[PDB]
RNA sequence: ACACCCAGCCGCAA
């Protein structure tokens, strides 16, 4: 996510490959979160 | 100030599909939520006009006898990802334990958890050079360098596959062989251990606009004793044996069950709910309505549903008398049979076996390669050595670092340490920096090391060999 | 976008399916939201190093 | 250009009889990969033996394991007098055998072993089919007049080999049998005696057939040796899972339901619980209780909540476990040690308990309350994580949040320290081996 | 050497079982009067106990060091092997005896030490295993 | 060597190495026929 | 997907009782009872009919690839 | 230096725990028939191997 | 991919022998049928009927493996009477039994049927 | 030491179910006649089968696996035709299988049902049984299913589809006596359809001298074979095998003597 | 060193059993004579492990003391553990 | 006599 000459600051995970094994699948992969974590406190 | 629309709208898509979750535990509801993303079945319905690598589907979906308000919601009916099945939650012969499953062959046989793997590969003629270009046509025996032992004659004239024909493992499935800068045969192979069936095949105009095709390679598969099952409440398993209609028990009417699981599954990880699922998918079964199975009621609980199973005509707990399909004997304790929804897993047996025997090996490395569809090595990492260090097999640990994985012959100079050129038909030992001649010693020692040795040697590091 | 069940069906596109997903060079992406930090939102923290 | 002259090396198949070794990661110990002989099965699978699976940290729920074949005279050899699971029966870790019976034979045994059962001819007669040590006479049954019965104890009897001296205690063994009289009649079958290879009282459970110092499986390899335990473990695996497919072990609805009377005096515990909690925290508003000394006045209020709230779970699974019946398989394989435990008995069937977060309760995530529908400043039993129902009666939605709470701590912490083990593991063993 | 009363320890071979399995192999009976006089026990301990060797030697140096490795089974072996325990409650026979000698210097024998065999690994191992459990 | 087209289906074979194309619909998605040689399934 | 022929414990036939369960389901019946009256009395085939859904209506709302 | 380096490395992901010919995996499935040195083995892995 | 053709539950290809009698040296008088390519449907009848034989002391069977369709079954009697020949025995008053069976569910049908 | 005197009594002999009632037998035999019924009763089924033309949704496999699990009548003819392994005929002829013709297109609006009366055999006497029709795919318009399939003859030990029955259940000892189940509470268990007691009596008392017997069968064919003729077949077929028995153990004494 | 000062454990442990075994045995499979009749068998192994058991094994074991100094032990004077 | 280059990322298995 960025420039390509960046992708050292760039995030990284965005825009995975959507799951299709299954319809609960893929609505789960629709709306779905994730934390820009590399300590157990965030994982609470 | 405000009140909940409904309390069973905490739960998220994969955790709605599970029937009474408050009875379960919550690492179970966590890994059933995991595992619902694997069950396999139907998933879209325009499955056959689509084409896409590692699909699967499903024979026989049913939407299940015990089920909730909400997955209705989410359309789970419409596509659903599994069969119900009578299950006996009983220890049989032996073949269930550590959460294994006994499944019936004769169910298995009538397409019971059979499924289809669809599968697709994709090439294009990605024009590079000035003559250097690859075009889709039958490969002949002697224009072109890229032998293999595989049926060549399986394709038509255009240089594709025919759809509906049979290919084994190692077969060529599209032929294209790309002009040397007469040919080189730069064409694609099935992957080993797929036997499957071509389905359909097009061509097409890619983005940049040459000739583009996909394939799709269907192949059933008969569930083998080694596939991963689960339940709706976290009840990893994989099929232990099996057996025939006439080795199971059955009941006094006649049913036999579909898939027993150890009842060592329950204490421990606690699945409660399983039992209220399988008592509520009996009593609906028997019924005839579809069971309401929402998380949070309190006008469903174990004993209504008990009082219901009792009024039509079987114990009101749920056990039932079976009779052993070997000997005949009545089993002495009551087993607990009924009805339940479980799933197949994406993880399949035969995509997970491998072999490897002095296969393909890595270029740099020297090494078996990494992983099944490289045809590599298992790995035997630092704590495997450290086992046979506690062991004390030297040999063992030894053949398996340096004469099964790399090894190599080195040429060494005696005076000083460094690695010495040597001329094998010539014979002229000869090493340089030293001009000696007659000392250059044999080193059996593995490649690994060869090239550590010279990663140091071109960071101006001089390990030396001192044979001597 | 307001196509009905017969013409989805009659376009060989499924209507059980959602959406929601781009497709770039033939591969269906999604993207999944990321969290972050609140803006213009005045918090207090304690470092106990 | 097929004929075979002395000195050849010829690349066959690997066909039965041949050694080679299994692995799974994390290889934490020495049992953790070792060696095995290969029988040659139909299917797609390993195929390997069910008490095994207590070295190899495993579960048959998707496990997947390594394979490594020696090709070597040296090799070969070397490991089937090393890394064989028959010579290597006890671990050098804590000196006892991680060789242990587990998950379905240990709660057969026990079922098996008790005075109750007794087997007509045709059952005994089964029985004695498939064993190896068998010396070929049928024994002299225990019952002969009106018709012959055996009890099962002859039967572990004629699977215990040689001459093997033994006394361990039963799980439920009454404290006060030994003090008192009938401390060699055992009126509960306890006091495990085996005497000349001959079983003469007890029930065996986990503390005299698994992996426990002492056990019956450790004597026997410290006198007979490696190959007799190896057959002693084949021949209790083959006869009691056969015993087993005739007499069988279940679970279900039946086992989990209590009495009226029973979910009465579970109800009038909770309640009074409550009211104890309300009265102590009635107390603590209007500035009474006097704070332990060295502790906070909310450090005291927490410990003594928790103390009133661990009593009454301790009253409600000690009620809970005195209710069950003897056909109860709940409470049969918590007795055999095969799986489960009291507290996963009393969690099923009366009380699910106090739930914890880090050690302390429920926080406060929001304005100093835990959910939105409780009230602010509240520390009542409900409000702050105690679950007063059970996994039977269902839970209610924030009970159920907390026991979400629970399950979610209770996976990180095994998902994060891991980490730690690992490098530990590391560290030491690398410092560690060179020294001989 | 042990304060707190902590009398479970960990000794080579389990000499109740195999004072237990002299009784039960040769048939003898408890009620009857046995034959074995007591010096035969007091130096069947003495010259046993010469021949459980550690500290291999001559000199006073590896005599002490001898000692102190085999004093803790020797400590042992002496209170367990008394003449007064074995006239009232073990009441073994003479070739019992001899045979009991035998099979505990087989068993001391084969439960000494392995050279060559790899300590640290298997300590590293052994000690980290209960590392993943305190989850 | 014969094809088939994305809608209207004729049968429109190519022989050439021409651009895909069809002289009644055009569209460029072309599919091949089910060849008549003979394969067999077992219904095991 | 499709109805299958038999049931997958037993083996009683089940292809040819689907049209008549919609039959009798469009003529005012309850599930029991019209499940009562295919002589479906095992409840391991009264799972078969309850518990399928069709799709085979989803399918055959797209047009053919070949003619 | 990052080819000297630790896991995947030369060293310790290359050399001193590294890949070996004559090797199997596969997933795992109860027998109690078999004796507890014995195990079973599938055939097209006794083939290859 | 290691699925066996379902032929050779029943099937004996060539190299194998149906019936393979070994004689136990453990007690006296003692045999060990080792019928092949049979499931328990054979060796529960063989038990049973055998242990109907009053002058039969040890008469079981056993299978070695589920999968290797085998059966073996150890016979033991009297030091008067062979172990074959009792075997023997127990099968040809169990074809009297399966065909006196037969008739009379034959004449249970005929009565029946008007 | 010899055989006993068993005795049938039938109570019921419709077209599709059959209760036998056997008395005076040890529990090994009845448990050998119900395997019979559902491992090793010969029947008529379709297992070769090939595909021309099949343009459904429904692929290749589907359809190989309904017509594959079709049932087929062989209420005389089963006897006669043999194995095809045991024909010296080569591939298949007619006397060792039977020929199934499937030719069908779908030209109209509504939907085409593809069902098991469109199957065509070429000897009268087999047929998949509509003398409601099964189903076994449904064809929009311009979609078409040609193919030809291959009956051989089989029993349930290869597969499913050679299984003739529906269900059968076996009853021994309804009302309990023997103490083969031990009821924790016995008042809870709902009393068996031949039980013989009243409403207050729970379990039968005692019998220490007793002995499995009585015992009741509910069999229960698919249509494809009468359910009176399948007991039949079961017990010639194991009649057969324990003659085959009886020639092997017999060669096998006479080769060691 | 000479026949006496020669001090080690007489116990011949297992991994050197495993060695000899190992060793020995190999020495079969490269069709070396073998020390002791046999009884038809052919697995290399099994006629090892019986010569073993018959403590005929043609084979010195060179032990290395910590001090540097080499210590040779035979087979027959070193007594089976098991 | 086999043919597929590697880095990175992601998902996932126990
Ligand atoms: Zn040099
Ligand atoms: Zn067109
Ligand atoms: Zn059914
Ligand atoms: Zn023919």
């Amino acid at each position: 996510w960025g420039d390509q000459k960046k992708a050292h600051q760039a995030r990284a995970g965005v825009s995975q490959v959507l799951n299709r094994l299954t319809f609960a699948s893929t609505l789960s992969h629709l709306r779905r979160l994730n934390s820009p974590i590399g300590l157990a406190k965030p994982r609470q | 100030t405000h009140c909940e629309i409904h309390p069973s709208m905490i739960l998220g898509v994969c955790a709605s599909i599970i029937p009474f979750p408050d009875h379960n535990q919550s690492p179970r509801n966590t890994y059933q939520s995991a595992m619902g993303k694997q069950a396999m079945g139907v998933y879209i319905t325009n499955f056959h006009v689509r084409m896409d690598t590692l699909a699967h589907v499903l024979y026989y979906p049913q939407k299940p006898l015990v089920t909730t308000r909400s997955m209705e919601y989410l359309r789970f009916r419409e596509l659903p990802a599994g069969i119900n099945s009578i299950v006996a939650i009983a220890s049989y012969t032996g073949y269930n334990q550590e959460d294994s499953v006994i499944m019936n062959r004769s169910a298995v046989d009538r397409g019971f958890f059979r499924s289809v793997f669809y599968r697709s590969y994709k090439e294009q003629e990605s024009k590079k050079g000035f003559d250097q270009e690859e075009v889709f046509e039958k490969p002949t025996r002697e224009t072109c360098q890229g032998m293999r032992h595989a049926i060549y004659d399986k394709l038509d004239d255009d240089g594709l596959i025919a759809p509906g024909v049979r290919v084994s493992g190692d077969d060529v499935i599209i032929g294209k062989t790309v002009t040397l800068p007469t040919k080189r045969d730069c064409s694609t192979f099935l992957r080993t251990s797929e036997t499957g069936i071509v389905d359909q095949v097009m061509v097409t105009l890619n983005q940049e606009g040459y000739k583009f095709c996909k394939i799709r390679v269907r192949s059933v598969r008969i569930p083998q004793i080694g596939d991963k099952f689960a339940s709706r409440h976290g009840q990893k398993g994989t099929c232990g044996i099996q057996y025939r209609q006439e080795d199971m028990p059955f009941t006094c009417e006649g049913i036999t069950p579909d898939i027993i699981i150890n009842p060592h599954a329950i204490p421990s990880r606690m699945t409660i709910g399983h039992l209220i699922e399988c008592l509520q998918g009996k009593v609906s079964a028997n019924k005839g309505e579809i069971g309401d199975a929402t998380p949070f009621n309190d006008a469903v609980n174990v004993q209504k549903i008990s009082n219901l199973l009792s009024d039509y005509g079987y114990h009101l707990r749920g056990n039932e008398v079976l009779y052993n399909g070997f000997t005949g004997r009545k089993i002495t304790s009551q087993i607990f049979i009924g009805p339940t929804y479980y799933q197949r897993l994406k993880h399949m047996v035969d995509d997970k076996i491998h072999s490897r025997a002095r296969g393909p090996i890595q270029i740099l490395n020297r090494q078996p390669m990494e992983g099944r569809s490289r045809d590599g090595g298992l790995r035997f990492g630092e704590m495997e050595r450290d086992c046979q260090i506690a062991h004390g097999a030297a040999q063992f640990l030894r053949e398996r670092l340096f004469e099964a994985s790399d090894p190599y012959q080195v040429h060494v100079c005696n005076l000083c340490g460094i690695m010495a050129i040597a001329n094998t038909r010539t014979h002229t030992y000869e090493c340089r920096g030293c001009r000696n001649k007659t000392q250059i010693s044999l080193v059996r020692m593995p490649y690994a090391c060869k090239l550590l040795f010279q990663e140091l040697m071109s960071m101006s590091i001089a390990p030396r060999m001192m044979s001597v | 976008n307001g196509l009905t069940d017969r013409d989805l069906c009659e376009l060989n596109e499924c209507p059980l399916d959602p959406g929601g997903y781009f497709i770039i060079n033939g591969s269906e992406k999604v993207l999944i939201a990321q969290e972050k930090m609140a803006t213009n939102t005045v918090y207090v923290f304690a470092k106990k190093d | 250009d097929l004929h075979l002259q002395t000195g050849y090396k010829v690349e066959r198949h690997m066909c039965d009889g041949d050694i080679v070794i299994f692995n799974r990661q994390p290889t934490l110990h020495k049992m953790s990969m070792m060696g095995h002989r290969v029988r040659i099965l139909p299917w797609s699978t390993f195929r390997l033996n069910l008490s095994v699976t207590t070295p190899y940290n495993a579960d048959f729920d998707g496990d997947e394991m390594n394979l490594h074949l020696p090709q070597s005279l040296e090799t070969r050899a070397e490991i089937q007098e090393l890394a064989m699971v028959p010579r290597m029966i006890v671990t050098p870790q804590s000196n006892r055998p991680v060789m242990g019976i587990v998950q379905d034979t240990l709660t057969a045994v026990r079922k098996f072993t008790k005075r109750d059962v007794f087997l007509e001819r045709g059952e005994v007669m089964n029985l004695l089919m498939f064993l190896s040590t068998w010396d070929g006479k049928v024994p002299q049954p225990a019952i002969l007049k009106p018709r012959p019965l055996w009890t099962g104890k002859q039967i572990f009897s004629l699977i215990i080999p040689g001459h093997i001296n033994c006394i361990r205690t039963h799980s439920t063994h009454p404290d006060d049998e030994d003090s008192g009289p009938y401390k060699h009649i055992s009126p509960g079958d306890t006091k495990v005696v085996v005497e000349n290879g001959e079983l003469i009282m007890g029930i065996l459970c986990k503390k005299s057939l698994g992996t426990s110092a002492g056990s019956l499986v450790h004597i026997s390899y410290l006198e007979m040796g490696h190959d007799i335990t190896r057959l002693f473990y084949s021949n209790i695996q083959t006869v009691i899972n056969n015993w087993l497919l005739i007499e069988g072990h279940t679970i279900g609805i039946g086992d989990s339901i209590a009495d009226s009377k029973t979910y009465q005096d579970i109800q009038n515990t909770i309640k009074k619980a409550k009211q104890d909690v309300i009265e102590v925290i009635e107390k603590a508003h209007n500035n009474e209780l006097e704070p332990t000394p060295g502790n906070t006045l909310r450090q005291t209020f927490e410990n003594q909540v928790n103390r009133i709230l661990n009593d009454a779970r301790d009253k409600t699974g000690s009620s809970a476990q005195k209710s069950l019946s003897e056909y109860n398989n709940f409470k049969s394989m918590v007795v055999s040690g095969a799986k489960g435990s009291k507290i996963n008995i009393s969690q099923v069937i009366a009380v699910v308990g106090q739930q914890n977060v880090e050690g302390k309760r429920i926080p406060f995530g929001f304005k100093h309350r835990t959910l939105p529908h409780f009230i602010k400043d509240d520390y009542g039993p409900e409000s702050r994580g105690f679950v007063e129902n059970s996994y039977l009666a269902g839970l209610t939605p924030t009970e159920f949040f907390f026991h979400a709470m629970g399950g979610r701590e209770g996976l990180i912490d095994t998902a994060v320290k891991t980490a730690e083990t690992g490098y530990i593991q590391r560290r030491l063993i690398k410092s560690m081996e060179s020294v001989m | 050497i042990f304060p707190t009363g902590d009398s479970k320890v960990v000794l080579p071979c389990n000499l109740l079982r195999m004072i237990w399995n002299a009784q039960k192999i040769f048939h003898i009976n408890p009620r009857l009067p046995s034959d074995l006089h007591p010096i035969k026990v007091v130096e069947g301990v003495k010259e046993l106990s010469k021949k459980l060797v550690i500290v291999n030697g001559d000199d006073p140096l590896s005599r002490q060091a001898q000692e102190n490795a085999t004093l803790l089974f020797n400590i042992h072996l002496r209170s367990t092997l008394c003449s007064r325990r074995m006239a009232e409650e073990f009441r073994l026979s003479g070739e019992a005896f001899d045979w009991l000698l035998g099979e505990i210097e087989s068993k001391f024998n084969q439960a000494i030490a392995h050279p060559g065999e790899m300590v640290g690994a298997l300590a590293a191992q052994s000690l980290g295993e209960p590392a993943t459990q305190m989850t | 060597m014969i094809y088939i087209c994305g809608e209207c289906h004729t049968e429109n074979e190519i022989k050439s190495r021409d651009p895909i194309r069809c002289r009644e619909c055009g569209y460029r998605i072309m599919y091949k026929k089910r060849t008549k040689r003979l394969v067999v399934f077992d219904a095991r | 997907m499709i109805i299958p022929v038999r049931c997958f414990t037993c083996g009683k036939i089940v292809g040819n009782k689907w049209e008549a369960y919609l039959g009798l389901l469009q003529a005012e019946y309850t599930e029991g009872d019209a499940l009562d009256a295919l002589g479906l009395k095992r409840y391991c085939c009264r799972r078969m009919l309850l518990a399928h859904v069709d799709l085979i209506e989803k399918l055959l709302n797209y047009a053919p690839l070949e003619k | 230096k990052q080819r000297l380096k630790g896991k995947e490395g030369r060293v310790r992901g290359n050399l001193m725990g590294k890949r070996v010919d004559f090797s199997a995996r596969t997933v795992i499935t109860p027998d109690p028939n078999l004796s507890i040195d014995q195990v079973g083995v599938p055939r097209s892995i006794a083939a290859n191997m | 991919m290691n699925a066996p053709p379902a032929f050779e539950s029943f099937l004996l290809f060539e190299g194998e022998k149906k019936i393979t009698i070994n004689k136990d040296t453990k007690v006296p008088n003692a045999c060990l049928f080792t019928i092949n390519k049979e499931d328990h449907t054979l060796g529960n009848i063989i038990k049973s009927q055998l242990l109907k034989d009053p002058q039969v002391l040890f008469a079981g069977y056993k299978v070695p493996h589920p999968l290797e369709h085998k059966i073996i079954i150890r016979v033991q009697t009297t030091p008067d009477y062979s172990p074959q020949e009792a075997f023997t025995n127990a099968i040809t008053d169990l074809i009297s039994e399966l065909s006196l069976l037969e008739e009379r569910f034959r004449v249970a049908i005929k009565d029946k049927q008007e | 030491p010899y055989a006993n005197q068993p005795t049938v009594r039938i109570t019921e002999l419709t077209d599709e179910n059959v209760k036998f009632i056997i008395e005076n037998t040890d529990l090994a035999v009845a448990n050998s006649i119900r395997r019979v019924f559902i491992a090793e009763v010969p029947i008529i089924a379709i297992d070769w089968v090939q595909i021309d033309a099949n343009s459904s949704v429904l692929h290749d496999e589907f359809i190989a696996h309904r017509l594959g699990l079709i049932p087929l009548t062989s209420d005389d003819i089963v006897d006669k035709l043999q194995y095809s392994r045991d024909c010296t005929c080569e591939e298949f002829c007619p006397e060792c299988s039977v020929e199934f013709t499937l030719d069908v297109r779908c030209n109209e609006d509504q939907t085409r049902h593809v069902t098991s009366r469109d199957l065509i055999s070429n000897s009268p006497r087999v047929i998949p049984v509509t003398s409601d029709d099964i189903l076994i795919v449904k064809l929009r318009k311009g979609q078409e299913l040609r193919l030809r399939a291959y009956a051989k003859k089989g029993f349930g030990k290869e597969h499913a589809k050679w299984n003739p029955t529906a269900g059968v259940a076996f009853e021994y000892d309804p009302d309990n006596a023997l103490r083969h189940t031990v009821y924790p509470k016995p008042e809870e268990w709902p009393k068996s359809e031949y039980s013989e007691l009243d409403e207050d009596e729970s379990q039968a008392p005692y019998d220490p001298n007793g002995k499995p017997e009585r015992f009741y069968y509910n069999v229960e064919s698919c249509g494809s074979l009468r359910p009176e003729t399948i007991v039949l077949s079961a017990l010639s077929g194991l009649k057969k095998k324990l003659s085959d028995l009886q020639t092997q153990l017999s060669h096998e004494i006479q080769s060691d003597v | 060193q000479a026949n006496q000062k020669r001090i080690t454990t007489p116990y011949m442990t297992k991994y050197e059993r495993a060695r000899v075994l190992g060793t020995r045995a190999l020495q079969i499979a490269m069709c070396a004579p073998v020390m002791v009749e046999l009884e038809g068998e052919t697995d290399p192994l099994l006629i090892a492990m019986k010569e073993l058991k018959a403590r005929k094994i043609p084979i010195i074991i060179r032990r290395y003391l910590p001090d540097g100094s080499y210590e040779d032990w035979g087979v027959d004077e070193l007594i089976i553990s098991d």
